[PDB]
């Protein structure tokens, strides 16, 4: 290699601490793209309501019910 | 009978002795307890978050349950 193994370990010797700034930084951006768990972050960030539900009147409708425990809507439960 | 300063050398107190020397840390095992210590660090920080998340839903639920209000 002319670039990969030349221009590491004189980057380790002279100015050393310049290495984590583009391995942590680089990494930043790489690691939430390819790692298969921030579909799961964002799925309760719009789960939990700031504000008040609000009702809507019933006229022909599936999965919706009444305001007690029951099988209806999404109703998020993932992770215990 | 004449007595002077009298000669004692015994151990000679060792003619320059090095002291410094590696211990503790080598090199490669301060990074596996370094980066180690990172990697346990977010996996039990994230687990409390997500113990935190039971939290949040049922706090904003009892607004959403207090209609009187």
């Amino acid at each position: 290699a002319e670039r990969v193994a030349a221009f590491l370990k004189n980057v380790w010797a002279k100015e050393p601490v310049l290495v984590a700034s583009f391995a942590i930084a680089g990494l930043a951006v790489i690691l939430p793209t390819l790692s298969p768990y921030t579909k799961y972050s964002l799925m309760i960030n719009x789960x939990x309501x700031x504000x008040x539900x609000x009702x809507x009147x019933x006229x022909x409708x599936x999965x919706x019910x009444x305001x007690x425990x029951x099988x209806x809507x999404x109703x998020x439960x993932x992770x215990x | 009978x004449x007595x002077x300063x009298x000669x004692x050398x015994x151990x000679x107190x060792x003619x320059x002795x090095x002291x410094x020397x590696x211990x503790x840390x080598x090199g490669y095992s301060m990074f596996a307890v370094g980066i180690g210590a990172l990697l346990f660090g977010y996996w039990s920080m994230m687990k409390w978050n997500r113990e935190r998340r039971r939290l949040q839903i049922e706090d904003f639920e009892a607004r959403i349950a207090l209609m009187p209000l």
